């Protein structure tokens, strides 16, 4: 992206996430 | 799942596809397309090899790179219409590519997705990166090894480092070959009709990596500690010993299939050495492994040992072998696509209609 938007995406990633289980 | 995002990871050997938000690919099928050998008009996947006998089979993906665009189309069609049972035009679709994918390829792919499939939005992400993401990191060095190729990919803050990428044209497709070879050199008649299939199952069931190859050989020479058995369907049972660990050893010693290339430990070390001296610390302590060819028991610790020996004595090394690394890449994508800070990163059909296929190349 190249702005003050890449850092939040990054931060969000490291945060983690749950994934609907099949 | 409708109006949701699609994730599609196209390996050299395997296609993984599903829905963003899901913990796993709903669809995993062979990356091959077969057309009538002589004269319906096309087959893909399991059904294509089911009828290999009357078709010319082909692999659109060679070395992780797309080489046959027509066949690749048939794969994507089969993915949407026949596997996921969805309509492309109502699902943003994330796709994956190999490190060092030529720009003309990426654009050709973006161009098809829009003009031919008419997906509302799309994104192309580098496979190795997704693996890294899947582990919850944005900095580290990935070892991705699938069916066709192996890469070392150094990544710093979400961006890969192209100058430092190491490619190795040695993966599972040739390891299965190697094993098929040896097995036979001991009186086991193996061909391709259906054998090739068994040889692969033996590979994933019985092969493992020795922590010390020289040392492990001596063990399998002085006892039957390491023998294991496999009953073919025919009935004929067969026993394996040192073959269980000699096959994967090819990853550390390519000179086993006569490749004068260097092993994955070396290329991993060389890849890091190719990077900024200030980020090596971060990299050494973040080896993330992905791909189905990294699934061998013992590979994590062998790597840990090998790298500790190549690197400075003071550096802390660390290998991360997710039990789900067979599907890391796809999972990595599944995660990304679902995140909200990502929803602005999509390439829209609108954006494409204004600029052109080139609207899919950013730096930084
Ligand atoms: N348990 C296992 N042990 C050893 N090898 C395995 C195991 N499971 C899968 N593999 C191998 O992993 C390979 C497929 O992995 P993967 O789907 O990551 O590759 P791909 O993406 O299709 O190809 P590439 O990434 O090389 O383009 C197959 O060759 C298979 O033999
Ligand atoms: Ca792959």
């Amino acid at each position: 992206s190249c702005n003050e938007d890449h850092s939040k995406l990054m931060e969000q990633i490291r945060q983690g996430v749950k994934l609907k289980s099949a | 799942d409708e109006t949701t995002a699609l994730v599609c990871d196209n390996g050299s050997g395997l296609v993984k596809a599903g829905f963003a938000g899901d913990d796993a690919p709903r669809a995993v099928f062979p990356s091959i397309v077969g057309r009538p050998r002589h004269q319906k008009d096309s087959y893909v996947g399991d059904e294509a090899q089911s009828k290999r006998g009357i078709l010319t089979l082909k692999y659109p993906i060679e070395h992780g790179i797309i080489t046959n665009w027509d066949d690749m189309e048939k794969i994507w069609h089969h993915t949407f219409y026949n596997e996921l049972r969805v309509a492309p035009e109502e699902h943003p679709t994330l796709l994956t590519e190999a490190p060092l994918n030529p720009k003309a390829n990426r654009e050709k792919m973006t161009q098809i997705m829009f003009e031919t499939f008419n997906v509302p939005a799309m994104y192309v992400a580098i496979q190795a990166v997704l693996s890294l993401y899947a582990s919850g990191r944005t900095t580290g060095i990935v070892l991705d090894s699938g069916d066709g190729v192996t890469h070392n990919v150094p990544i710093y803050e979400g961006y890969a480092l192209p100058h430092a990428i190491m490619r190795l044209d040695l993966a599972g497709r040739d390891l299965t070959d190697y094993l098929m070879k040896i097995l036979t050199e001991r009186g086991y008649s193996f061909v391709t009709t259906a054998e090739r299939e068994i040889v692969r199952d033996i590979k994933e069931k019985l092969c493992y990596v020795a922590l010390d190859f020289e040392n492990e050989m001596a063990t399998a020479a002085s006892s039957s500690s390491l023998e294991k058995s496999y009953e073919l369907p025919d009935g004929q049972v067969i026993t394996i010993g040192n073959e269980r660990f000699r096959c994967p050893e090819t990853l550390f010693q390519p000179s086993f299939i006569g490749m004068e290339s260097a092993g994955i430990h070396e290329t991993t070390y060389n890849s890091i050495m190719k990077c900024d001296i200030d980020i090596r610390k971060d990299l050494y302590a973040n080896n993330v492994m992905s791909g189905g060819t990294t699934m061998y028991p013992g590979i994590a610790d062998r790597m840990q040992k090998e790298i500790t020996a190549l690197a400075p004595s003071t550096m802390k090394i660390k290998i991360i072998a997710p039990p789900e690394r067979k599907y890391s890449v796809w999972i990595g994508g599944s995660i990304l696509a679902s995140l909200s800070t990502f929803q602005q990163m999509w390439i829209t059909k609108q954006e494409y209609d204004e600029a052109g296929p080139s609207i899919v190349h950013r730096k930084c």
